């Protein structure tokens, strides 16, 4: 809806109907730092990537292969939604999963373990 | 400020919320919430090697040290419970020189096999060394070494590059539910292993690959296949 | 007096039979004043014992220095289902100290009386004595004494004829220096590796088996019964303000006939060395260095060991505290760098490798000081050693890291010029031979 | 030769059956009785020491599993305990385990002089048993005030859990230590 | 010769004899022109293979 | 002229409604003005006696795809006589 900016962008018209996914990438499991969170990106699904039959190089024909990764990063969900809405893409927002901080204490390691009652 | 990583704080008791000063910015946290978690609430990210939010708290590796105004020694923020009205200090010369001093000890016996480490691009040791570390490097003598003992067809182990953070041991003892991995020895030269020929036979036994920060435990099927950036 | 706190009359001493001149079993202890109407002593209740201990000013031995009254008062007054325990730190590691094995070899019933008195003054259902693993004969003798006391109704249910119940068990380690720590003691006694736990979970709230407990030295509890019987006011007379009492000194080193006598608290070092244990070998003229107390404290050179008082605060003001009170003197005939290097190797050997600064820092200290023992290092390595010791100190879990950093700092502060001398002479040799 | 891994050997392997002796069973029960029933893991140190005494001075992997079954814990939790403490040998030692000079309170007085005599009188390196399984040389820790720099230490593993004895000898001499070795060769014990 | 790939060509080099618990491998005799130094604990009876070079080190003693 | 002197004088001399946002630092004096006052501000900076900005270095442009005014055109200027460098930037769409 409201693809006027999409119309005036000048990009090929056939790429204005692409379905896109909006999400905030989660923290990687292999690292414990949280310096790569809170930034939203549009995920064009550049699925088609065949293999060059000369050297095994990965060829592609999708112009949006790495745009959403290398560039085009948004500081908020609203900005990304407004951007996709302005360019007339059928976006689909995926809310991120956030950790739930729980009361954790060192002393919980060392519990009385009850009373040696017969059982 | 907003919590780092979007972490949600669940106040099971609205009345009990002690107010602390992480770096001069007062925040409210419930009972418990060790100094590390209080800083996590206030948007401050503290280095950590032994502390996993899913396992029991251990105090080794002394990397999350911070300075408290009413404390002579730097305290382990990952273990010291929060108290009302603390004046915590993170960006302080004491709390910094603590971190470089600890990480120098961490790196003094680490092997020089970064180009062949399967966790080269996503290692917490080097990523934190670039930020919270001194660039010079002072150690010059001979390092130690540990031989590699096979365990499992899908967990490739190089225990030479293993900081003894005991995270794998706690995971195997608590989450996995099978007690096969333990810490053996005393002093400089303690090893971690099964002490026998047994392999890790558990359904969720492949999670030791991610939970171990350094490249000591890495997946065997993914041995040297690709780097994280590609 | 106040002018000089030196010399006991040999009848004011409380550790009789210290030389093993008489029987150490129940009969000898009974004839020497043990198990003397202890039921009357325990029937005044817990509060009276704690108040008397506070009045007596009994500073905790074993190197901690914490007052015993304050430590005992920390135990809870009401039992919330969890019984309270008592652990006696009989692990006499850190060699050069032989006072605890002498106490348990010759005065076992005194230790049993002290532990019972402590368990009356702290609401402890049972008490555990953790004997060092190497003390096999001592453990067997103390077990015999314990069963002798049990057969006499002195322990067990209805202890000493009163309504109080006390069970005394025996546990022995397997040769680990770190097991002597306050918390690694409880970890080992719980059935796992002896690695210390973090401090904020204090043993007064979660100790042995997750139950509140208090750890006290065997020497500190052995003086508990005699203090109450002889009166707290009498005990406070020996020494000076807030740190009075009688301390056992295990003198050793380059001296002739080293003794292990018990004397006053604020004993002058010169008087103690030159009165009991003859004199330092070669005379006082050499007196290269001396470690006051155990080896876990910084060294004191020749200049500042004169007119020094063997008190906790008096020594602490000299940046070298008093630990187990077993001095090791060094004559000028021997080098000081080699002894400290061997001490650093010992600290590297016994470190339980839990936290990073102690696990790696002690090894680094050993390597650096082995290198400089032959002088094979640059001149700037001394400041590097100082910085490494500063990094190790204060960032560890237990006090062994500080106990390993302190001797190096003591050597550097007082005996630095020897290091430059060795380094320079080795440099001259290297340039002379090609 | 202190290692933290097994590499199964025909002398010690997990499949071998190890059981506490009938005389030692009463001692096992007495040891277990000193601790609450739910906290049976606390008896690991006394049980391991008793098992080492019974076997003859060394702790095989099967004895560790037997102790683990006795206290009902995972066998790794007993491997950790056995490896941590410097009193469980985990490697075969002859009937007598000689212990050699100690640390720096003693090395100040010249501890490290009496080390080669014990080795060349039997022709075996440290940690290696003689041709017959009687003597071995290992390291020790000083009990305390080590005024006599040359000391030796013996462990009577010949009789087993019954005649086990751990004595410390003071003021040892290179010919005196040979005299003690010969005295222990026939069977009689020296005076301490 | 070129019919022998490094896979089957590095295995024909006999293992190095060295005393001690560990050995430092640098690749070339000049440290700057080799690989990063790699201390390996050669305690197992199998030769310990350097991860960079592929050279095998075995303990002469025992 | 000194960088802080340009700061003080220009901020005092300029009409207040022209400059929405302005910044002083070692990197460079910045005048973030509105999109319609840009011509007038440039004319004032070109002709005023104390601030004689005679040469325009370049007209830049930065794309911020996260704000309502996506683009931002930057005008780098130079005063040859007084040896100063001023930077004026606005927001576009
Ligand atoms: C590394 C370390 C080793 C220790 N070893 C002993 C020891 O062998 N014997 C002892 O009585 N105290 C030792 N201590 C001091 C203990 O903390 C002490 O036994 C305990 O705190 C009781 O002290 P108290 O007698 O003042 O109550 C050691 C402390 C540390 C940090
Ligand atoms: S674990 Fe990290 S620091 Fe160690 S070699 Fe691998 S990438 Fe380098
Ligand atoms: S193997 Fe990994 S998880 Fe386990 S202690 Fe070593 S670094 Fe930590
Ligand atoms: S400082 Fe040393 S002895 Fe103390 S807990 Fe840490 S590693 Fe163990
Ligand atoms: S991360 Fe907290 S002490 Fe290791
Ligand atoms: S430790 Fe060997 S003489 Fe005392
Ligand atoms: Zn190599």
């Amino acid at each position: 809806k409201r693809g006027e900016i999409g119309k005036v962008s000048g990009i090929p018209e056939e790429h204005l109907s692409r379905k896109v996914i909006i999400y905030s990438p989660a923290r990687t499991a292999t690292q414990s730092g949280s310096g790569k969170l809170g930034k939203w990106k549009i995920n064009f699904v550049s699925t088609l990537k065949w293999e060059n039959p000369l050297m095994g190089w990965t060829s592609t024909g999708d112009p949006y292969a790495n745009v959403g990764d290398s560039a085009l990063a948004f500081d908020s969900e609203e900005a990304a939604k407004s951007f996709a809405e302005r360019h007339g893409w059928d976006y689909k927002v995926k809310k991120p999963n956030t950790p739930l901080l729980k009361v954790k204490s060192y002393s919980d390691n060392f519990k009385w373990k009850g009373n040696p009652q017969p059982e | 400020r907003n919590p780092v990583g979007g972490a949600r704080v669940h106040f099971s008791n609205p009345e009990d919320a002690i107010e602390v000063f992480v770096d001069g910015y007062a925040v409210k946290v419930p009972k418990g919430f060790t100094v590390l978690q209080a800083c996590e609430v206030a948007g401050v990210d503290i280095p950590r090697f032994c502390y996993h939010s899913r396992l029991s708290i251990a105090g080794n590796c002394r990397m999350c040290l911070v300075e408290v105004e009413k404390s002579p020694k730097p305290v382990a923020s990952c273990a010291m419970p929060a108290l009302p009205g603390m004046k915590i200090k993170t960006d302080t010369p004491i709390a910094k020189k603590a971190r470089e001093g600890v990480m120098e000890f961490l790196l003094m016996n680490h092997p020089l096999d970064c180009p062949i480490c399967d966790q080269g691009g996503e290692c917490d040791l080097q990523d934190q060394s670039m930020a919270f570390g001194s660039d010079r490097g002072r150690f010059t003598e001979m390092k130690r070494s540990v031989v590699d003992k096979n365990l499992g067809p899908l967990v490739k182990t190089v225990m030479t590059r293993c900081i003894q953070c005991t995270r794998c041991v706690r995971f195997a003892s608590e989450v996995a539910g099978v007690q096969d991995l333990g810490i053996l020895g005393r002093g400089s030269g303690e090893e971690i292993g099964t002490y026998v020929e047994k392999l890790m036979t558990s359904e969720l036994s492949g999670n030791v690959i991610d939970i171990c920060p350094v490249g000591a435990l890495t997946s065997k099927p993914f041995a040297f296949k690709a780097r994280n950036w590609e | 007096e106040k002018t000089h706190f030196g010399g006991l009359k040999d009848e004011d001493r409380i550790f009789t039979n210290l030389y093993g001149l008489h029987d150490p079993f129940l009969k000898g202890a009974m004839k020497r004043g043990d198990w003397h109407r202890t039921k009357d002593l325990v029937l005044k209740g817990t509060d009276w014992i704690v108040n008397e201990m506070k009045k007596s000013g009994l500073r905790g031995r074993g190197g901690a220095g914490f007052p015993s009254g304050l430590k005992w008062s920390f135990m809870p007054k009401v039992s919330d289902g969890r019984p309270s325990y008592l652990v006696v730190n009989a692990d006499e590691s850190e060699p050069g100290t032989c006072k605890d094995r002498e106490i348990m070899r010759h005065d076992p019933h005194k230790l049993l009386e002290g532990c019972l008195i402590a368990g009356v003054g702290m609401r402890a259902s049972a008490a555990y004595i953790y004997i060092r693993g190497e003390y096999v004969n001592e453990r067997l003798n103390l077990e015999k004494a314990r069963r002798e006391a049990y057969a006499a109704g002195l322990l067990g249910k209805n202890a000493c004829g009163s309504g109080y119940d006390f069970e005394v068990y025996i546990h022995f380690g397997a040769g680990a220096y770190i097991c002597g720590e306050e918390t690694a003691l409880l970890e080992s006694l719980e059935g796992k590796q002896g690695k210390p736990r973090l401090k904020p979970p204090f043993p007064a709230n979660a100790g042995l088996y997750g139950c509140p407990t208090t750890v006290t030295n065997v020497e500190t509890v052995a003086v508990s019964p005699t203090i109450l019987r002889r009166g707290p006011e009498w005990f406070s007379s020996f020494g000076r303000k807030n740190n009075a009492g009688t301390k056992l000194f295990c003198i050793s080193g380059h001296v002739n006939k080293p003794c292990t006598v018990e004397e006053e608290m604020s004993i002058p070092l010169k008087e103690l060395i030159e009165r009991h244990c003859g004199g330092v070998r070669g005379g006082w003229d050499n007196l290269l260095a001396i470690i006051p107390g155990g080896s876990s404290v910084p060294l004191i050179p020749k200049n500042i060991c004169e007119d020094v008082l063997m008190d906790f605060d008096a020594l602490k003001a000299v940046q070298s505290g008093l630990g187990t009170a077993a001095v090791i003197v060094m004559d000028k005939s021997t080098d000081v760098v080699d002894a400290i290097a061997r001490l650093s190797y010992f600290y590297k050997h016994e470190s339980c490798g839990q936290c990073t600064p102690c696990r790696e820092g002690t090894g680094w200290l050993w390597m650096i000081m082995e290198r400089m023992k032959v002088g094979n290092a640059k001149l700037e390595e001394i400041d590097m050693l100082q910085e490494v010791t500063k990094q190790i100190e204060g960032h560890t879990i237990c006090a062994l890291g500080d106990a390993a950093a302190w001797p190096v700092q003591g050597l550097i502060r007082h005996f630095r010029p020897e290091l430059e001398r060795r380094i320079r002479e080795r440099a001259e040799r290297e340039l002379l031979q090609a | 030769t202190a290692l933290n891994y097994h590499l199964d050997s025909p002398d010690n392997k997990p499949d071998l059956p190890w059981e506490f002796s009938e005389a030692n069973q009463s001692k096992v029960k007495e040891i277990l009785s000193y601790y609450p029933s739910n906290y049976k893991q606390s008896a690991v140190i006394p049980l391991l020491d008793l098992a080492q005494q019974q076997n003859g001075g060394w702790l095989p992997v099967s004895a560790m599993n037997a102790v683990a079954k006795v206290i009902e814990v995972a066998p790794i939790r007993v491997y950790e305990v056995a490896t941590f403490y410097s009193m469980f040998n985990r490697a075969k030692v002859g009937k007598y385990h000689l212990l050699v000079c100690g640390t720096t309170p003693c090395m100040i007085r010249g501890s490290r002089d009496i080390e080669s005599a014990l080795l060349d009188h039997l022709g075996v390196k440290r940690g290696e048993v003689t041709k017959d399984g009687l003597f071995s040389v290992g390291e020790m820790e000083c009990m305390g005030c080590c005024v006599n720099a040359p000391m030796i230490t013996v462990a009577d593993y010949s009789n087993g859990s019954e005649g086990y004895t751990y004595n410390y000898f003071e003021d040892v001499t290179p010919e005196k230590v040979v005299e003690i070795v010969e005295k222990l060769r026939k069977g009689e014990k020296p005076p301490h | 010769r070129s019919k022998k790939s490094p896979m089957e060509l590095i295995s024909e080099v006999p293992p190095i004899k060295v005393d001690g618990r560990i050995v430092a491998c640098e690749g070339d005799t000049n440290p700057a022109l080799g690989h990063p130094i790699e201390f390996i604990c050669l305690d197992l009876n199998e030769p310990a293979i350097c991860k960079y070079c592929g050279l095998r080190y075995v303990q002469d003693h025992h | 002229m000194d960088n802080q002197f340009i700061f003080k004088y220009s901020w005092e001399t300029l009409p207040k409604k022209w400059v929405k946002k302005m910044e002083r630092s070692e990197h460079g004096n910045r005048f973030d003005t509105n999109t319609d006052y840009l011509f007038q501000l440039l004319c004032f900076l070109k002709l005023h006696t104390y601030t004689r900005v005679q040469v325009l270095i370049d007209i830049c442009g930065v794309d911020y795809p996260s704000r309502k005014r996506r683009f931002e055109v930057v005008y780098n200027l130079l005063s040859t006589r007084y040896n100063s460098r001023i930077r004026v930037q606005t927001s576009a769409d």
